[PDB]
């Protein structure tokens, strides 16, 4: 509740004449009861129960906006969490079929029976937000690219403003968490037209970054297109996804004129006076393997030794043979995508207990490319025999999602884990510069993983060095992410087809069916089904844009890539000692979401890009 | 509102006058103020009354009824050139609606503060209006014995007579003679005794449950403290006080404090209020820095940390310790740390920490 | 808190003393009524007491006005006082003390297991009508208070058996009832228990509690398991 209602509430916030009215049979306790009064003039609580008739009659269910199914995420059952669920949105239809609920789902492959509800309605706003499947999501779009689920959680979360004055990181870093995702109608005068060229001229006149489409058929449903290429022309009507700082600004795009707007340069003048073998799966979009057994698979120290080890991901796993699970394959499903090459692919080694894994394997011996080392995190011995040195990524998860007697005591592995792997040296030098992506139950931790920083203890969530670097991921953010589905449906949708690889609704319903990743024969249709765009990190020191980078603009670099290799780049990962004078060692980067075109490059610097694919 | 404030400044004003006079209208303007706030009164009753979606609940309103009783008299008065005191008093009633006022000046925002000013603006109206009946119906006299038990109470002595009565106090100097004012106090006292009990429980509730451990140490010029934290029980602390404050120890000018987030027993509170000299106690968590700015850890000498030697896993006792190091010198790396460690092989998780 | 009373109490009867002996001001002081001190100290006691004889009052419009604020500022001081009365009252022990040993009159120390079923028992056969008359008292020793029907149990032999709220294996409640000159010590068992040789090495320790604060003493103990009685041989007293 205090984490929804900070989101939800938020003084920055535009002023809304919404009232929020609690129902839960458990009254409340000191703590809620104080939070309830300081916000006496907005929040309600009622006690009764979701499945008594009565009680919905009470809260005038009826006459509701909409309804919001929050889930206990500290459960011994998932499924049983997710079954109460589903029976309360089951009980909330048949009293009123035509409300639009919200929910939270624990597991991925409980939200399917949300399809068995004849009153749910996907297109009317109906939507269920599973916390694995997002959050594992994230987690693997950052192996790909580190920094990219700090960029997401600020761009769909309301961040209050603050300005600086003086020359540190967080002036920059500030600079970018203004920015906020829109969706807009595109103008009469854009169609017909290739998605760069619509895509440069909302950049350079309009100053909106154009990130995706809405592409609609009538062979199929509505497909979000995330950068689509030249080849591609813009319809009559379409969706577009927009990120910009200002919500008034976004409208310029619906009311763009050839006739009298393109003379004039100037955004704030633009008016609204017109003028043999299986490699893939079923559906072709994931990379497939034949079954096989986890014997196959589960290396010993001295075999993972002989073996070398890099440019590889290493998950370390607090499991436990009757933790609850965390549901992997939400995790390795996006890193086996059909839109990297076989060579391309990143090995995936398990460092954790193989009772918790065995309960796991069912779901995930279709993959390419995946190791099993039995045994703990928290052992340097196993850590150097899987060259931990040489990973892409570290990612410490914590299977025993149960209730402890203190909340931040949850996160009491994991830090250790962290520490112990920044303490670490190796010889040809120390393990500071260790890419590691670490999930927290507790906010206030989140300052526990770094140490050469000058955060007071009072410093918020969003402004510490662990976040703004992208090596800390709290599960609170999905939490946010709720009110911004509530404000706006499509960025729900954007986010999973950005995030999970390209999860159509026809491998939803057979992964439904079978509960299983189907491999099947290459055809030119799944062929053709392969070609995406990947979320990817370009360095400026000797790639094509090497001189641009020095000194130069960051409006020259976006209009080159866009035009030459059809590249949409859409942040800076700059590092962290860059604009002090004096020279240093640290390594670590932060995140700088849509950098205006006057705004200056250094040759240190990464660029968050969407890579088209090309055989 | 302040329209009624007035207007029961005027009834004050007026209570010290023969309860029935003929008088001119034109001769004093104080009744041509009354009349103005009258008829402005009736102006927003139309106002209310042509905006009212059931007409019989609107109707039974306590401000509908109060001026039911007030601006026909007037009427009265100003067609008959003569002014009876009537219920004037019960204008008062108006002032149950104060604190909605303040709320829409801004003045108060908590919702306690906004309930006992509702409590408080309900008790003194009340209490105003009993007064103005016991004083209209003691000077008034017996209606059918012609108005020959009259008695010369003031207004404020009748206020000071409902004071002495609510109190159970009854001091017997004044009070009601007559059949009906006797009559008033009677039912006066039951409704009182009743109203009272059915508050009771919004007065416990406003006084609340007192915290015991809570606020912040104050720190003494010239003496240090130290501060533990941990497994806080009886055993530990009486091991570790019983050494530390020693009779045959040299004279140290140091004092304890103890922040733990489960509240003590009695035998730990006798123990504390033993060495309440030199022993203080406070509820907290040492992950939260706001606790650790509580207990000043930022000039404490140093931190002791207690282990629960009696735990199903001493592997998750340790790793909580280490995570309580972790935060104490996240908030303060130069402080000296004394840590207890239950098993051997978890205190290399010690050396992983730069500070 | 004593103070604090005492001296709001003077302060407020001298406060009443100076405005009653002066007069209303705006009257030329022509209101003056002559009370000393303590008459109004009277005063203030007979008012805050919720008395009010009325044998003395006061008559000065100041007098009553202030008369009224110290009624209200009284109850309201009384009503926040309240809980610190409370607390200094306090939760007044039920089961402590000591066991006052009658001259001529022996008693029995029963520790132990000690619920409502075996109490009962034992003491419908001790306490028999038909039995001789001796002059045994009973004391029983536990350290988990008794429920409604112990304690309706032991007021109904309210003249012959005692209970006190303490443990065996403290030195200190073995002074407490007297042990050094009880009779005999007899200890009763959990004959429902998970494990019976954890309630048996209890029972043992008990034993070698009251042995080493008293060898001398007379011990009839129960026994769960046949094994463990053994270990009542490697006592040496
Ligand atoms: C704006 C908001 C709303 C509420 C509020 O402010 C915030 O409104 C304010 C405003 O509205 C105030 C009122 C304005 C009108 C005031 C009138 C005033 O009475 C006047 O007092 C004068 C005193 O010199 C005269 O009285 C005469 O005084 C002579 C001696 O000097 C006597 O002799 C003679 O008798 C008196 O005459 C009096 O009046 C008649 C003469 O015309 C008769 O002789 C009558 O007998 C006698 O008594 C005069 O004649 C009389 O009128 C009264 O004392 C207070 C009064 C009512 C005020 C009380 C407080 C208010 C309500 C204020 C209140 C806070
Ligand atoms: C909410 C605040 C506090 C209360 C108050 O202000 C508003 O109310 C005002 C108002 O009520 C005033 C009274 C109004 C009536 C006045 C009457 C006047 O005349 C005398 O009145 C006596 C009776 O009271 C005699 O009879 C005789 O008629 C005459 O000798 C007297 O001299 C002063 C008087 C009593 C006033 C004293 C001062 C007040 C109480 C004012 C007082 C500050
Ligand atoms: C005219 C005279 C005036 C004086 C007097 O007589 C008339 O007024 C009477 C009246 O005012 C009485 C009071 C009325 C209100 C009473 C309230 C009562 O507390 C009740 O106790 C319940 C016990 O179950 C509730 O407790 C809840 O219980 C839940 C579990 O069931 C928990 O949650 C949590 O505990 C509580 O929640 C809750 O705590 C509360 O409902 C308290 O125990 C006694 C009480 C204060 C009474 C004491 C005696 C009085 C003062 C009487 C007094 C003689
Ligand atoms: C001018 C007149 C005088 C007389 C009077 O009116 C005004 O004074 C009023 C005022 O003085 C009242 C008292 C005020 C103080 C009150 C205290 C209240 O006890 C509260 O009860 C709580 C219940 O939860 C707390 O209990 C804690 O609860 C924890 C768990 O939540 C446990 O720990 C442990 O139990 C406690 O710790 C704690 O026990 C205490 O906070 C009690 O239940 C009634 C109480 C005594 C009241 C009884 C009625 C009164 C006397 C009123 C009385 C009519
Ligand atoms: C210095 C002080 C001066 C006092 C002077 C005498 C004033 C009293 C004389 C008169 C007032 C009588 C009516 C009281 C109010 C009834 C309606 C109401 O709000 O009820 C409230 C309580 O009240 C009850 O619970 C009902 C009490 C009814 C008493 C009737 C007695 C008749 C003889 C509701 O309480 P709650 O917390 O909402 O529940
Ligand atoms: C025989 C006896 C003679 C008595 C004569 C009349 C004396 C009374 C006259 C006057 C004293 C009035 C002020 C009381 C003290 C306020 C400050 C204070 O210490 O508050 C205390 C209580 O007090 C409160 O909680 C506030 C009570 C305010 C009452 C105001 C009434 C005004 C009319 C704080 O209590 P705590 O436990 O720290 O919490
Ligand atoms: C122990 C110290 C307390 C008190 C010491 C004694 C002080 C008063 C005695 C001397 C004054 C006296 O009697 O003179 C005259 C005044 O008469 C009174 O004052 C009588 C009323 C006394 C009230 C009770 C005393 C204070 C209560 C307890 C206060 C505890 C604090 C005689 O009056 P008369 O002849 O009747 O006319
Ligand atoms: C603060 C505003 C309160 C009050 C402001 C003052 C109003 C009264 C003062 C003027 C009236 C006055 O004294 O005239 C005569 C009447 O005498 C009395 O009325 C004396 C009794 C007063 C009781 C206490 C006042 C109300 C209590 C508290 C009410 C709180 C609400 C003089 O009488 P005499 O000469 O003795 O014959
Ligand atoms: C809810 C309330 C307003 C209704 C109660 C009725 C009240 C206001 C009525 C009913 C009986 C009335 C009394 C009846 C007789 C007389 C005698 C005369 O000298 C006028 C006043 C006096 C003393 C009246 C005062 C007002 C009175 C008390
Ligand atoms: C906190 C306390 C000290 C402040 C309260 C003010 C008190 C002490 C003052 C304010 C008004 C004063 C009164 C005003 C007028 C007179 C008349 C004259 O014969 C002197 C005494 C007497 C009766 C005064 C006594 C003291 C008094 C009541
Ligand atoms: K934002
Ligand atoms: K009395
Ligand atoms: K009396
Ligand atoms: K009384
Ligand atoms: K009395």
């Amino acid at each position: 509740v205090s984490n929804f209602l900070k989101d939800f509430l938020h003084k920055d916030r535009d002023d809304v004449n919404v009232e929020i009215v609690f129902l839960h049979n458990i009254s409340p306790n000191l703590e809620l009861e104080a939070l309830f009064k300081r916000h006496f003039t907005q929040v309600e609580f009622y006690q009764g129960s979701v499945l008594n008739p009565h009680d919905l009659a009470r809260v005038k269910i009826e006459s509701a906006d909409a309804c919001l199914i929050l889930a206990n995420k500290y459960c011994a059952d998932p499924d049983a969490e997710d079954a109460s669920n589903i029976m309360r949105v089951i009980s909330i239809k048949n009293y009123h079929p035509k409300i639009r609920i919200i929910t939270q789902m624990l597991q991925y492959h409980n939200k399917a029976h949300l399809l068995n509800i004849p009153s749910w309605n996907w297109k009317e706003g109906d939507d269920a937000i599973c916390l694995a499947e997002l959050k594992l999501g994230f987690i693997a779009q950052s192996c790909l690219a580190q920094g990219l689920s700090t960029m997401l959680a600020n761009l769909f979360s309301m961040r209050s403003f603050i300005k600086i004055e003086e020359d540190t990181w967080q002036k920059y870093y500030l600079e970018g968490v203004s920015n906020e995702m829109y969706t807009e109608y595109l103008s009469s005068a854009f169609v017909g037209l290739s998605f760069p060229t619509v895509c440069e001229l909302c950049f350079v006149k309009l100053k909106l970054l154009m990130i995706a489409i809405e592409y609609k058929s009538a062979n199929r449903e509505s497909r979000i297109l995330i950068n689509p290429g030249n080849h591609l022309k813009i319809q009559e009507g379409t969706l577009g996804f927009f990120i910009a700082s200002d919500a008034k600004e976004v409208k310029r795009a619906f009311f763009y004129c050839k006739a009298c707007h393109d003379d004039i340069t100037d955004p704030k003048r633009i008016k609204k006076c017109g003028c043999n073998v299986k490699k893939y799966d079923s559906t072709g979009m994931f990379h497939w393997c034949a079954p096989k057994e986890i014997e196959k698979v589960i290396l010993t120290r001295s075999e993972a030794a002989m073996t070398v080890l890099s440019g590889h991901v290493v998950v370390c796993i607090f499991g436990d043979v009757s933790s609850a699970l965390i549901g992997l394959r939400n995790l390795v499903m996006p890193l086996r995508a059909s839109n990297f090459h076989y060579h391309e692919l990143k090995h995936i080694v398990f460092v954790g207990s193989i009772e918790y894994l065995k309960r796991e394997w069912e779901t995930l011996h279709n993959f390419p490319k995946v190791s099993i080392l039995p045994g703990t995190p928290l052992s340097r011995a196993d850590l150097r025999a899987v060259n931990i040195n040489l990973c892409d990524m570290c990612v410490i998860l914590s299977a025993n999602q149960n209730n402890i007697d203190d909340t931040s005591l949850q996160d009491k592995e994991c830090i250790l884990a962290s520490l112990n792997i920044k303490s670490m040296q190796f010889d040809d030098t120390t393990g500071v510069n260790i890419p590691i992506i670490t999930e927290l139950v507790n906010d206030t931790n989140v300052q526990f993983l770094d140490q050469d920083d000058d955060d007071d203890p009072d410093t918020e969530l969003y402004l510490t060095q662990p976040f703004a670097c992208g090596t800390a991921f709290a599960v609170s953010v999905l939490d946010s992410l709720m009110s911004a589905t509530y404000f706006n449906d499509n960025i729900l949708t954007l986010i999973r087809t950005l995030v999970t690889g390209g999860a159509t609704p026809e491998l939803e319903a057979l992964i439904a069916e079978e509960n299983a990743l189907r491999g099947g024969y290459s055809t030119p249709q799944t062929l053709a089904n392969r070609d995406r765009c990947r979320v990817a990190q370009l360095a400026l020191l000797d790639g094509p844009f090497a001189d641009l980078g020095d000194g130069g603009c960051y409006g020259d670099l976006f209009c080159k890539a866009l035009k030459t290799y059809n590249m949409l780049c859409f942040g800076i990962y700059r590092l962290r000692d860059a604009h002090l004078s004096t020279p240093s060692q640290c390594t670590k980067r932060y995140v700088i979401t849509n950098p205006p075109y006057e705004f200056e490059l250094v040759p240190t610097d990464l660029i968050f890009c969407l890579m088209q694919f090309d055989s | 509102f302040a329209l009624s404030i007035g207007a029961l400044v005027i009834y004050f004003i007026d209570s010290s006058n023969p309860i029935e006079s003929c008088q001119n209208f034109y001769k004093d303007f104080t009744l041509q103020i009354d009349m103005a706030f009258n008829v402005f009164f009736l102006l927003y009753f139309g106002l209310r009354f042509i905006a009212a979606n059931d007409k019989l609940w609107f109707w039974l309103e306590v401000n509908s009824v109060v001026d039911f009783f007030t601006v026909p008299p007037v009427f009265v008065s100003v067609y008959l050139n003569r002014s009876w005191l009537g219920l004037a008093f019960l204008r008062a009633l108006r002032l149950i609606q104060f604190s909605e006022i303040l709320q829409f000046l801004n003045i108060l925002k908590t919702s306690n503060s906004i309930k006992l000013v509702n409590l408080l603006s309900i008790f003194i109206s009340t209490w105003l209006t009993a007064a103005g009946f016991i004083h209209l119906v003691e000077n008034s006299g017996d209606p059918w014995e012609n108005f020959q038990n009259n008695q010369a109470l003031t207004y404020w002595e009748c206020v000071y007579l409902l004071m002495v009565t609510m109190s159970t106090v009854g001091y017997g100097d004044v009070y009601a003679k007559t059949t009906l004012g006797r009559l008033f106090m009677v039912f006066f006292i039951l409704g009182g005794l009743a109203m009272f009990a059915s508050y009771v429980p919004e007065i416990i509730e406003l006084i609340g449950n007192r915290k015991k451990y809570g606020g912040s140490y104050s720190a003494v010029s010239g003496r240090k403290h130290i501060v533990v934290c941990g497994h806080i029980t009886l055993e530990s602390v009486s091991n570790f006080l019983k050494d530390f404050l020693h009779k045959d120890r040299d004279d140290v000018n140091v004092e304890i404090v103890f922040l733990h987030n489960i509240s003590p027993n009695l035998e730990l509170e006798a123990l504390f209020k033993r060495h309440f000299t030199q022993v203080e106690f406070y509820q907290g968590s040492v992950l939260n820095p706001h606790d650790l700015a509580r207990v000043k850890i930022e000039s404490a000498d140093a931190c002791l940390i207690l282990a629960n030697k009696y735990c199903a896993d001493p592997d998750a006792e340790d790793a909580s310790n280490i995570m309580r190091v972790i935060s104490i010198k996240n908030y303060h790396p130069k402080i000296r740390i004394i840590t207890q460690m239950l098993q051997y092989h978890n205190k290399a998780h010690l050396l992983n920490i730069p500070s």
